């Protein structure tokens, strides 16, 4: 801080939402990206993207970690992703509806879509607590032979990932372009496979959180994680009604 | 990108001087995996009886094979050493580091014990249920015999005792899904005998070794499972 | 130069026409050791009891047999009398006289008896302890069994009796040696059959022959070691 | 620190050793730089160059230093240089041998050598200690007639020297050109003077180091120390075993 | 460069102007201590009496004083109390300040008393073993008598009684040291009588008084020592 107000902070803005960060990110991409051409080839409806509402950045989650409890490779995060994020707004019985969120409105209305993430993690330390967290996606992690001899961190570090060190006090920002067994996705429980499983993202602890002995010092962290889709098509217009959702099924 | 990044490195020497991937001193460049994954391995190997088979046996399957560019799942028995202390080859290591695939397989079936007409057949769709083969009368009702119309191949083990066909890639989606759990994969193999030759009172002892066609691509590159040494048994 | 140094010559008549080394009178011109040494001679011959297997010898090595461009330590017995009245061949005599070499060898396996699918396989770097083969249940734990992913070659003995393959020179250093006492060599060639074909109550009679390949050559020429003549035996 | 890793560290190689820095540094020459010309009149024989060894940097010692013991001018190091350097590896009996330091091997097969030096040191205390060093070379200082009253790090500030501040963390390089009263010097006890014995460099304690009162904090510091020569000719060419090292006179 | 480095420099007013180094005020320039160095000063100051001399006394050493550019050890008695409330002289705290030198010095030897033909001569490398010149009959074997062919010099104090004499710099190495501790500095300086003039039964008055050369230079700039200052005297 040498200013009146304390340095420039740097604005990332898309749509109506504006984020602010201070310090140098930490990119990967969990492929290459494309431009997706087959996919004209399953539908022949016209594909509806709504640019306004679903490029927009949206919060997800936070989860708080804490000195006592830091292994390496405690699981901050696991989840089925997309499926966790577009389906986080949940009812008194635990049944998520894609009625609330204007990003999430127009998966109510369709039946199949396809687009590309972005998964965007903030931590906010103080100066004095130093540990390291990652961040890694997998390809439809979930439905592989051994999915849970994949969650060692030593693992994570070779699927693509970002690293966020708490010492620094970095951004993180993990592309993720859509590939899939198939050119779209369902997007509710229909033809009876779970809606909008892509994959499944990991928050993991690397370097395990500490603090000094000191009372007074935090010995809680939070981390906080933003997501916002790209390239969104959706096909297949159906009433809202016509499908149900059933309660998530959860990861081991 | 931060799989390779490579921040503030500090290197004393030079880099060494390169052979273009040994074919400065040997004669031949070994820069891709694809490449070793075209050498052919084992897939499966089984033995037949008569009387684990059907009741009628004339034309009929003897074994389906599921085809996964993975292995089949291995069980280390006592009766093949080859999947106890060998663990895997080297075609199913290579295939779990890779998300997903597109492409066929080369296979050579070496069906002897027998010696009459044999024969091979490809069901692209009818997949995925299970990570064994299905032996004689196992196999379920419409499995049984040959079927019309889906491609096979007929040989004479008199003539030529190794088939080798390959299986085309046929699905409706994008990929193939390496790694599956258990239409993902390239469907079912079925190899049977033609009509009711009388079988050897021990055995028909096949064996399946496979590899990767032409236009086979491994796709999406995330990490590796975790690995047992080969010489801690 | 003192090999070839030649003091104070005499010399009372002219030098005798030349043939063009025999090319004149004889259709052909024997001007090189490195196209004798491309004649096939043999190389190990052996037979092989059931009993003296493994206990499940389901498909397993029967010979490790170690690649030497000089021959293999020879012992004259009286079951094969060539050993004993021919000694060595042409090969390991122009083999003796050199130092080093950089090729591959080329070799006809002729493994009858048995008339089942049989296979070689070449390990390029597991050398090289001994000059002697080593038969069936005495060859070590991890070479028993076919590998994965090692250069190897199948041939039903139905179709074919021989095997014809040749064994390239995959080594680290830049010379092998010729000559060695006891990874300088070739590594080691294992042959071994494909899965239980019941064995004949007496042998299965196996013999190499072998050769250089094109891109061979003997490096360093030095002496050669003393010999001992054949019509003396 | 704002990127995941802390910065952009900054390298010095030569020949294969490579050592980090991540501050600006503190530069002095002990006289005016030259290349040697008269040096060619005292040797019949080729003068022989080694740059592959000995332009390479070398670790030469440690020294620590504590709160409870920081006078002002307390000496860290007081050495006969290059004699102490180049002596540094001693065998059970305290008796120097020039054979496995692979920058000193050529010290023992010749009987005369010349080369500039450079020094350089290495301090890496945290943000909250604060002091200051100062490292002087006094050029033939042991044969002076006073030399035990130029001690004080009054003298100091007044040969050529470098300032290592303890609040800001930076490195220090001293550069020393060969200047002696003949144009070479022994590297043994020849002809019965020491060997090697250009001059002396002290580590003085100009300010003295002061932490905090807490019991955790450290109440010691280290002090590294890398030195190279620069343009090394030697001459003379005779056995390692004709002549003899004794263990070397110390410092009053 | 530490020495000199200014980091954040203040300053609230213009540089003052010159007058050149004193030029524009008085009419020289003092811009330099090699200059004030070349002003005579005392070197040393001693009486010598029959008695401790030389048992036969004729054309003998009566002095040996060494050449040094620094001063020779002080020592502040009460017989000459210059050394004692004067301390040193310029040249000795100019030359306290530098490491080494290059050059010599210029000398002027007043030897009243005696009037009789004295002589001086340099020994160029006979150094230097005390701070303290020797008297008379404490001089050495081969230092007693004046030599053949070193550099000398001869005056009848009858004629004059001044001896203005410049010492060479003859050594090997490259620099004479300043400050030395006790072949470094300018070697011997022997001073004597010519043949056994009766002396005065009080003493023979020698004073030496030196400068610089001209081509001498002070060549390396360290510290100066801690000082003493005269006033508390």
């Amino acid at each position: 801080m040498d200013r009146p107000e304390g340095s420039e902070e740097r604005t990332v803005q898309t749509s109506n939402v504006v984020l602010g960060e201070t310090n140098i990110e930490s990119q990967d991409i969990a492929s290459k990206e494309y431009s997706p051409t087959w996919d004209r080839l399953a539908s022949s409806e016209v594909s509806d993207e709504y640019p306004m509402l679903t490029d927009r950045w949206l919060f997800w989650k936070s989860v708080k970690w804490e000195v006592n409890d830091s292994a390496f490779g405690k699981m901050l995060v696991q989840e089925k992703f997309p499926q966790s994020w577009v389906q986080m707004d949940v009812n008194v019985n635990n049944i998520p509806r894609y009625t609330n969120i204007p990003n999430f409105i127009p998966f109510n209305i369709h039946q199949y879509m396809r687009a590309d993430f972005e998964v965007k993690i903030y931590v906010n330390p103080n100066d004095f607590v130093s540990g390291w967290l990652i961040m890694a996606f997998l390809y439809q992690g979930s439905e592989m032979f051994d999915y849970k001899l994949r969650r060692n961190p030593a693992a994570l570090m070779q699927m693509p990932h970002v690293l966020v060190n708490v010492g620094a006090a970095n951004e993180a920002t993990l592309k993720i372009p859509y590939r899939y067994v198939r050119p779209f996705m369902r997007c509710k429980d229909i033809l009876r496979t779970e809606p909008l499983n892509m994959g499944v993202l990991f928050v993991e602890v690397l370097i395990p959180f500490r603090t000094s002995a000191a009372s007074s010092a935090p010995k809680s962290l939070d981390v906080s994680l933003f997501v916002k889709m790209t390239n969104a098509k959706f096909t297949g217009m159906v009433d809202g009604s016509i499908a149900l959702l059933s309660k998530p099924i959860a990861l081991p | 990108m931060e799989r390779t990044f490579t921040p503030n490195v500090m290197q004393p020497t030079p880099l060494l001087p390169t052979t273009n991937d040994g074919r400065v001193t040997f004669g031949e460049a070994f820069n891709d995996l694809k490449d070793l994954a075209r050498r052919y391995q084992l897939y499966w190997e089984g033995t037949i009886l008569e009387g684990n088979l059907r009741a009628i046996r004339r034309n009929s399957a003897l074994v389906q094979l599921p085809l996964y560019p993975h292995g089949l799942r291995i069980q280390p028995d006592v009766n093949n050493p080859i999947w106890n202390i060998m663990r895997d080859g080297h075609i199913p290591v290579i295939s779990s580091g890779f998300r997903y695939f597109r492409g066929g397989l080369r296979l050579r079936i070496v069906v002897e014990g027998l010696n009459s007409c044999v024969w091979v057949q490809h069901h692209p769709d009818r997949p995925s249920i299970f990570s064994r083969p299905i032996i004689g009368r196992y196999i379920a009702a419409k499995d049984a015999y040959r079927n019309h119309a889906y491609a096979a191949y007929v040989q004479n083990m008199s003539v030529n005792r190794t088939i080798e066909v390959e299986v085309p890639f046929y699905q409706p989606g994008l990929y193939g899904m390496l790694n599956a759990s258990d239409f993902t994969g390239l469907g079912d193999l079925l190899i049977g005998i033609e009509g009711e030759q009388p079988i050897p009172k021990e055995g028909i002892e096949i064996s399946v070794y496979y590899s990767i066609a032409d236009d086979f691509s491994f796709n999406i590159f995330c990490g590796f499972p975790p690995m047992v040494y080969c010489d801690e048994t």
